[PDB]
């Protein structure tokens, strides 16, 4: 009953056994930015089935060592399909997401993956005062890894980071995480080249685990924009 | 006691005591409920 | 005119204090509300959501191994595998929690507690355990048939991964006191302890070290007084380009 | 759901149970949701009827606290044979609630904050010690506080034509006066102040990375409006914040190593735990030691 | 009497404080009103009247001839004639006109604003030209095929000698801010260009250069916040005859 | 037509339009009309409901800030070997709001004004250096402001029975108490002042031009009352006026060029531009150039 | 707050929201309809 | 504003008053009322027990 | 005259004439009757 | 593309949809491949984990 799943949007679709449930940021769903919250004031183009739909990013592998990883949105997607034309088109984005991590493994395997979405993941650098960069910050649809996962590379606690919109893959319980996020931002429209609203978070908690013939053990992440509306119909400029 | 003419002038507003902790605690789009199991 | 006097405390300036005072921006108009998720009213709302203890705060544990407990399998039975104190004052498994970091602003805290074990082994794993907590007044055990004789509940390793002891708010008084003095009776909650009830059994090709995971949050039962400064943090120098706000 | 809250909930008596299919002490923590399990299904309980208020944990009275956000010493006398970088009794200062730990934690709990800005600023005066190695008394000074918007014209001198304040909101108070107060009203830009900010706030690649000048409340300029005397004083300048009207949005794990810098999270933490980057909480011997067991 | 106590902030002088003061003048008979042409009651009323831009704002154009853009016939095709950034709080050819000068009076902005173009050549020239707005993001186009794709308007010379371009309200934010960061998110509004649509086409008898006059006003969506004192004047000494008034 | 506005107006969606003889976007500058062109009308727009209120920019709240309008130095000392010219522990100022260039630009925004005005009186007092070289205190003194007619008799000594004032309206002060306030009313002889005046003030051809005298509000004549201290001491009154109760006719093209004088409206511009006679705005390199182009 | 007996000393005026932008942006005597031609 | 003047015994600090002041901790519940035997509420009770 | 919003900052309560001796005076189980013996 | 993430298990069985997006009413069964009248496009199958 909750452990199957089927997530259909666009012309994509997924299924899962072994979900276990799903996570709504905040108790809420995504919507379309209403006439008494807008600003804007010109038509937003609102691709729906074009870009509202599941992207699949590239696969990373579970290790002993692992420390974890990240990506950020919409950058992350902001060169992938119609959602990066559009994006790179218009001067103001707008949408929620729909995150979908996928990792399995045989009933011999253990391990536990926090897959938290975190809002305004505003990162720190280590053992210096310097800020980080740009190149630090936007890694697009690779992503990054955590320096630090104990505390969330920010001076915060991974123990406190369940406050956050999250679930858990336990490899003996499920083997598949899905999040609902909406639009998460203190203003209704942003410049999405500059802002991220949110980074997914898989951080290996409890470590990859065996004594059967190791196999190599992905971890896969697949996004689909949600209400996607975009508003400064201009040249591309990526 | 304000007799400014602008509203955020006023003192402070202890009087909000409405909560919604499972916005927080159960942010499942399938509410769990008591005793049975949750799978 | 109106005959006034002053009384003590006039021109004061207390840090608590609730007064009106001038608007330095006369007709000014805020930016009108924007729907935003996830507001909190409450800090209480915070402090229902779980957070990972940090059980094992020994030397040799680094980093994220400091929020995990292994349990291998033993040759001897009713063996005691771990201990939590309780105290959400002093510096313990608890106190880097979101109850623990958000009762550390206040002095007086009541209600009852919830610590939630995950175990996080090889579906093939199978295993019993019991989880006692003992009221305050003793030493805390290191007998199972001594911890047996408290609140406790025997955990079943199975398709429901996760198990719930509940610290009952046991005390003599309405509230207790996040005083430095750990063995006080206005302080003490008592002990939690872990014993094997039968034994972790795994195939040999499972790992034969399991983790467990232990998360620790309030109920709604749960209330804080008598606000205080955080020892969680403190600066002795001010902080790098502040200086710079002044250039 | 949505629920008015008071007082903390009240216990209800409850009997022994043994039935099949219903297990409420078990879990499933995967789902991300937190344990619904009651007292009344772990243990049997007696009836309490609790009148606990919950008040002084509502985040208006969380937050709703005068703290110190700014402290400025500088010296009061003839500036003629001073340095460039000195205050030449008068001093400015941006506007930021990063700069004293406390306030600044508090106020990183959340993401989102909303709330005007009850200001207080306290004076105080001492004699210059070394300058002239005696004591007359502290003089009863006049001081202006001019609030400038972020970037904009701030005055270069005590004297300058800038603190005519045309239309800048200026406040001018006595040291013998209780110290001074105005409130701020909420003025982003945006609906909400961003705590934290994780992107640039320029369309170059150069910008400064976390930093919302959106979020930055302005500048405020302080001087001494009394011409100099000829023996010289130290006046050190306080001032509070008190945030009210709060709105608070996406609570945050809470700060564990020492804050670094005003401008970024960075982190160092400590040498050794506790608050080590390695190690939060202090050591014990073992996770089967209890640290301060009762031994009679 | 009646027992008070003085609050913080008491006996301080604020600039913006609005309280009832000692009439100087008891019993004082005011001239009586008289009705007047042209009151203005919101400033909002005067930046929505067009002022001239200056868009010639380039060395060796002198004076009045800063106000006028001259165009000539060419023999290239698509030619980049013009462009106008879009920043009512640095200088440039938008900060001398009755909008600009309000606005800087002020350091929060909202609302559309309408930039109208009179075409001053003679009756007999002939011509169309494209007017477009870029948002903000990119580089300022340089060629026809790029700046179209932004908000346009098509202007054929005729007997309607004057078109409109609107730059609508397009802002991730409520508001923008004057700040002095030209290249800041919450200030950038983008770039107005001006390209030839087909050419300047006049006979031999008419002058072969024709001038363009540019206006900007704010629509009634417009709106400012945050009054501060304008950089547009200012002073290092006192005034000639300032002395005298001492006299 | 007249109407109430509280708020920025609301935008309308907006469908395509290809309908003959009909060209909102075309308009006719010479009739002196401002273009009508919606942004409906010139683009398709969603619909927005706009709540930006308008009230921040009332002609009302725009004046009604206090503003510097006088500042004045003296000592207060014996003045048995003083100059003539010099303020002997009093001086007389004639009333204008010309010598302070931000309030004055924002008066001259408007040709026609009509308002009370509330004054606002800020005294300071520091201890003479090179006339001894020590500090001892600062006293606090009481000080004598009466309003005097323009071109009434002003008092011509510190101790003048002409202080008595009879009849004209006096404010003693401390410089221990707050600044002192009194409200002088809308004393024009006509319905509103002349912020700007093309005429003579004269029935011969030798008066002044630009100056109508029933726009000045009069002469303050401010002493300290106490008599001289065996030191010297220097005393600084800072004269502060803010408009209410406000109406404003006729807005006229803002001040570009640096103000030369308080009696007339003579420019003479930067050395170069801005704000010079040739060059109001900053040079660019060409009509072509992006000065502050976004370049990745 | 006015407890003083003349009215000019009374505290500021901010409720007038009350426009007329046509008498600045229109002061024709044949007003000007949106779409038609002005001329 | 309101004209006032200060009365004779401004700014005094009397040990017998009865005023109203500043609550130092806002929104601070009290514990709650529990009854406890022996209540006096008039020491005249306790000068009549011989 | 309580302006402050916490109720435990208002002045002094003197106006609890109640009182009941018999608790300290006659804390026996059987009342004593005036005039009859007590044993 | 249009896809399907198949994920193992008590299901052992997944459908594709390969819905009918054509210009023209029908496709011909002739014999150029590579005719727009004839193509129909590509299935593929990528490991996902």
């Amino acid at each position: 009953s909750d452990r199957v799943l089927q997530l259909k949007l666009g012309n994509s679709a997924i299924v899962t056994q072994e979900a276990a449930n799903y996570c709504c940021a905040y108790g809420e769903w995504p919507n379309y930015l209403p006439d008494h919250e807008a600003v804007a004031i010109d038509k937003p183009t609102q691709p729906e089935t074009a870009t509202d739909r599941f992207y699949t990013l590239k696969s990373v592998k579970w290790e002993t060592g692992s420390t974890g990883w990240w990506w950020k949105l919409p950058d992350a997607l902001n060169n992938i399909g119609m959602f990066g034309q559009n994006v790179q088109h218009h001067y103001l984005y707008r949408s929620g997401f729909l995150i979908h991590v996928q990792c399995n493994a045989t009933k011999f395997h253990q391990g536990a993956l926090l897959v938290v979405a975190i809002p305004e993941h505003q990162r720190g650098a280590h053992n210096t005062n310097t800020s980080p960069g740009f190149d630090d910050i936007m890694k697009g649809e690779e992503g990054g890894t955590f320096n630090h996962p104990y505390v969330l590379d920010d001076g915060t606690s991974l123990a406190c980071a369940t406050i956050f919109p999250h679930q858990w893959i336990n490899l003996r319980t499920n083997n598949s995480a899905t999040i609902v996020l909406p639009w998460m931002n203190a203003a209704p429209m942003d410049f999405p080249l500059r802002h991220n609203q949110w980074t997914l978070a898989i951080i290996p908690v409890v470590p990859l685990g065996t004594r059967t013939t190791s196999s190599m053990v992905p971890i896969t992440v697949s996004i689909a924009p949600m209400c996607c509306e975009f508003n400064g119909l201009r040249h591309a400029i990526t | 006691i304000n007799f400014y003419k602008d509203s955020y002038a006023a003192s402070a507003s202890k009087q909000d005591f409405s909560q919604d902790p499972s916005k927080f605690t159960e942010p499942v789009v399938e509410g769990l409920k008591a005793g049975a199991p949750v799978l | 005119g109106v005959p006034t006097y002053l009384l003590p405390g006039s021109g004061q300036f207390l840090t608590t204090d609730d007064h009106s005072s001038a608007p330095a921006l006369p007709c000014f108009n805020p930016t009108p509300e924007m729907h935003i998720p996830g507001q909190v009213r409450n800090m209480l709302e915070v402090v229902q959501v779980e957070s990972m203890m940090e059980i094992n705060n020994t030397e040799s544990a680094v980093g994220m191994e400091r929020l995990k407990v292994d349990i291998s399998a033993l040759t001897d039975v009713d063996q005691l595998l771990f201990n939590i104190p309780l105290d959400i004052q002093l510096d313990g498994p608890l106190r880097n929690t979101l109850v623990g970091n958000i009762s550390r602003y206040y002095t007086h805290w009541s209600g009852s507690l919830e610590m939630t074990f995950m175990f996080c082994g090889s579906f093939m794993a199978a295993g019993k355990l019991i989880l006692c907590y003992t009221p305050p007044g003793g030493s805390c055990p290191t007998t199972r048939e001594t911890a047996m004789l408290g609140t406790h509940i025997v955990w079943d390793f199975g398709l429901q991964s996760s198990v719930t002891l509940i610290i009952p708010w046991i005390s003599g008084s309405h509230y207790r006191m996040f005083n430095n003095d750990a063995k006080s009776t206005n302080a003490n909650v008592g002990y939690v302890t872990c014993f094997m009830q039968t034994n972790l059994i795994v195939p040999s090709e499972s790992s034969d070290t399991c983790s467990l995971i232990g998360f620790i949050a309030a109920k709604d039962d749960f209330s804080l007084r008598l606000m205080r400064d955080s020892p969680d943090i403190g600066q002795l120098d001010h902080l790098h380009a502040a200086e710079a706000a002044y250039q | 759901i949505e629920s008015i809250i008071k007082t903390a909930t009240d216990t209800v008596k409850s009997e022994i149970n043994a039935e099949l299919g219903v297990v409420p002490s078990l879990n499933a923590v995967e789902t991300g949701a937190t344990s619904n399990t009651e007292p009344e299904e772990a243990i049997q309980t007696r009836t309490v009827i609790n009148q606990h208020g919950v008040s002084e944990t509502l985040v208006e009275n969380f937050l709703s606290r005068a703290a110190l956000v700014s402290k400025r010493s500088f010296e009061y006398k003839d500036h003629t044979s001073s340095t460039a970088r000195a205050d030449k009794n008068f001093f400015k200062w941006t506007i930021n609630t990063r700069s004293f730990v406390q306030l600044r934690r508090k106020l990183e709990l959340f993401t989102y904050l909303r709330f005007d800005a009850e200001i207080t600023i306290l004076t105080t005066v001492a004699v210059n010690g070394s300058g002239n190695n005696t004591y007359v008394g502290l003089p009863d000074l006049t001081l202006q506080a001019m609030f400038v918007p972020t970037g904009a014209l701030t005055p270069e001198k005590q004297d300058s034509f800038h603190w005519q304040s045309g239309s800048n909101a200026s406040v001018f108070f006595k040291i013998s006066d209780p110290p001074a107060r105005i409130t701020i009203p909420f003025m982003c830009i945006n609906s909400a102040y961003s705590v934290f900010y994780d992107g640039f706030a320029g369309f170059e690649k150069n910008g400064l990375y976390g930093i919302n000048p959106a979020d930055t409340i302005g500048n405020l300029c302080v001087r001494i409006v009394n011409e100099h005397q000829p023996v010289g004083f130290t006046v050190t300048v306080r001032v509070y914040m008190k945030p009210k009207h709060i709105k608070a949005w996406a609570p945050r794990p809470p700060r564990t190593l020492p804050y670094m810098s005003i401008a970024n999270a960075n982190y160092k933490g400590k040498e050794r735990a506790p608050n080590a980057l390695s190690a939060i909480i202090g050591n014990r011997d073992s996770v089967k030691t209890m640290p301060h067991n009762i031994v009679n």
